[PDB]
């Protein structure tokens, strides 16, 4: 019972985590110089990731 | 060749126009006799409907395949004060008497100056750096911009 | 001044009107040149010279300023969303661990009687669930 | 002179004295900024003979185009190669006297279309500020009967029948 | 029908990733730069920044549709998934 609802609680936290990574991404391609390119690609995998497993 | 080429294009672009008129009509007597129970996703649909569809619309239908439209020049005929009610019936419920007040109104081409004082600011910040990291900034983007579609459309499938 | 009774929500319409001004405008404009009469085209070959680098500079400026406000919005609502989970949907567990519940509809009902206990009695004990956080 | 398009040039003194040559005289007693001072109709009118000198000393000339009596004249600018060689420059049509330069076809609607995005940007984000959002509570904006009335309502039937109403 | 509904939150389910991903993936898109030709830089630009300020707000009306079907399928489990009904039962 606690299993399939906790199972909703995460897919709740993690949509909230698909939106702040999609905001995160065009926040770092919003700066004037975006050095950490490779934490780009790592917050794109990270919506992406998001996403799908939700 | 290209005056009928100009002529398809008034005709489509009237029509682009004629859209967004009609949906911003829509809209706004939808928000005047439609009032309540008007949710957020309602408005932000139409909103998006609305923009996406005859923003981008017009911008395609600007951008290509068309003749350049500063090479063609409006220049009025005739002035003639008197009701003319063939134009009435042209221009659809509005234009009146055709004299020497309406083409001064409507070949207008400053803008508010609200975004004149924009554009102001713009050359303002215009004013700093350029030519270097301005080229550097543009092929930085474009390069992860096209990384990140690469990204998303490999995960695509 | 007044106008069929909308006191909020007014001042997108004027914008919105403004919009349909300036549309009804460009309809007037290019339906007027579109007849020979009142209005006529002629080909013009004129250049202009641009003083600024405009495109590189003006794109940049206003892509990072557009990032800027689409990056606001995205994550105003997503700290919306922290704030908003940080409670029927529990009361509904608890009330469906001890009492009888069903939906039909969008309504959801609730058996009050005996009749699942074994009494024939004539009479439904429907008791509708109500949001307000719960309420019978 | 940034946007010529923003500009207007008259001459009140010169309204009541208008013919068909006349407004090209107007147009050049001077300190118009549309007309140039360096176009060769001013090299034309400084000796004499201004029947051909529009045509033998080649360049830019200003060519009348189309007269309506009271105040419609079409001045048409215009470079020259040779004799019956004309090439459109600009075009400033007058109104009552006053010169204006003839708007091009993209630059209308382009301005037009800048009022229309930024007035709906306003306006969106207008709109934008008023929703607020709970997952409970869902969107909002920051601004019975017993069945034995079947009973009861014949017996209003017969009330009504049996007492009229009387206005 | 029981049927139906499930395929309603299928489909719910499926329309809002699309959308999520779709209005990213245009953001991403726009945010190219171009060289211009006869869009006037000022109309392009605002027009641009009209079109990515929608998409983020599609971006978040999506998510709270996502939370919406979050919420109607934790109403259905709590209703009718028999299983759990016995065990609070027998509880």
């Amino acid at each position: 019972l606690a299993n399939e609802r906790l199972r909703a609680l995460e897919d709740i936290e993690r949509e909230i985590g698909a939106i702040l990574q999609n905001a995160g991404t065009v926040i770092l391609e919003l700066s004037k110089e975006k050095t950490n390119e490779r934490l780009l690609d790592r917050q794109a995998a990270a919506f992406t990731a998001s996403v799908q497993h939700v | 060749r290209e005056e009928k080429q100009l002529e398809a294009s008034l005709d489509a672009l009237l029509s682009q126009v004629a859209d967004l008129k009609n949906s911003l009509g829509s809209f706004i007597c939808k928000l005047e006799n439609e009032y309540g129970r008007l949710t957020w996703p309602s408005v932000l649909d139409s909103f998006a409907l609305l923009s996406g569809q005859l923003n981008t619309l017009n911008k395609v239908l600007k951008h290509e395949k068309t003749p350049l439209f500063r090479n063609q020049v409006i220049i009025p005929l005739v002035l003639s004060p008197d009701r003319d009610e063939d134009l009435m019936r042209q221009t659809e419920g509005r234009v009146p008497v055709f004299s020497h007040e309406v083409v001064p109104d409507h070949l207008r081409t400053k803008p508010d100056p609200e975004v004149e004082e924009q554009e102001k600011q713009l050359t303002t910040d215009a004013a700093r750096i350029g030519a270097d990291a301005a080229q550097k900034q543009i092929q930085s983007l474009n390069k992860m911009c096209s990384n990140l579609l690469e990204k998303i459309s490999k995960e695509e499938r | 001044k007044f106008q069929p009774s909308l006191w909020p929500w007014d001042s997108v319409r004027n914008n919105l009107r403004s919009a349909l001004t300036e549309m009804c405008v460009l309809y007037d404009v290019l339906s007027i040149v579109r007849d020979k009469k009142f209005m006529t085209l002629d080909p013009v070959s004129q250049d202009a010279l641009p003083p600024k680098q405009n495109p590189q500079t003006l794109q940049l400026i206003s892509k990072k300023k557009s990032l800027a406000g689409a990056a606001q919005i995205l994550l105003k609502g997503a700290e919306r969303l922290t704030k908003s989970v940080t409670d029927f949907n529990s009361e509904l567990l608890r009330l469906r661990q001890h009492w009888k519940l069903r939906k039909v509809g969008d309504k959801i009902l609730g058996d009050l009687s005996y009749r699942s206990a074994g009494s024939l009695f004539p009479h439904h004990g429907t008791f509708e669930v109500i949001k307000n956080p719960l309420d019978v | 002179r940034d946007n010529l398009l923003g500009i207007s040039w008259v001459d009140s003194s010169w309204i009541p004295i208008l013919n068909s040559g006349s407004v090209l005289d107007y147009f050049s007693e001077r300190s118009n900024p549309f007309y140039d001072r360096t176009c060769n109709n001013e090299v034309v009118k400084m000796q004499r003979l201004t029947l051909e000198h529009l045509n033998q000393m080649v360049g830019i000339e200003y060519i009348l185009l189309h007269a309506q009596e009271p105040i419609l004249f079409i001045i048409r600018k215009q470079q020259r190669q040779s004799p019956a060689q004309v090439i459109p420059l600009a075009d400033y049509y007058i109104i009552a006297g006053v010169i204006y330069q003839a708007p091009d076809l993209g630059s209308v609607i382009n301005s037009r279309v800048l009022t229309a995005v930024h007035g709906i940007q306003s306006a969106f984000d207008e709109a934008m500020s008023y929703c607020r959002y709970h997952p409970s509570k869902g969107y909002w904006w920051h601004f019975s009967s017993i069945f034995q009335r079947q009973r009861v309502d014949a017996l209003l039937l017969d009330l009504r029948q049996k007492f009229p109403p009387k206005f | 029908s029981k049927e139906t509904l499930l395929q309603s939150y299928n489909k719910r389910l499926k329309d809002d990733i699309k959308s999520i991903m779709d209005n990213f993936t245009e953001i991403i898109k726009t945010a190219k730069i171009e060289d211009e030709t006869q869009v006037s830089r000022a109309t392009q630009g605002e027009q641009d920044n009209y079109e990515m300020h929608v998409r983020a707000a599609n971006i978040v009306r999506a998510g709270e549709s996502l939370m919406k079907l979050v919420s109607d399928l934790k109403q259905f489990l709590i209703l009718n998934d028999f299983p759990s009904v016995n065990e609070a039962i027998d509880q």
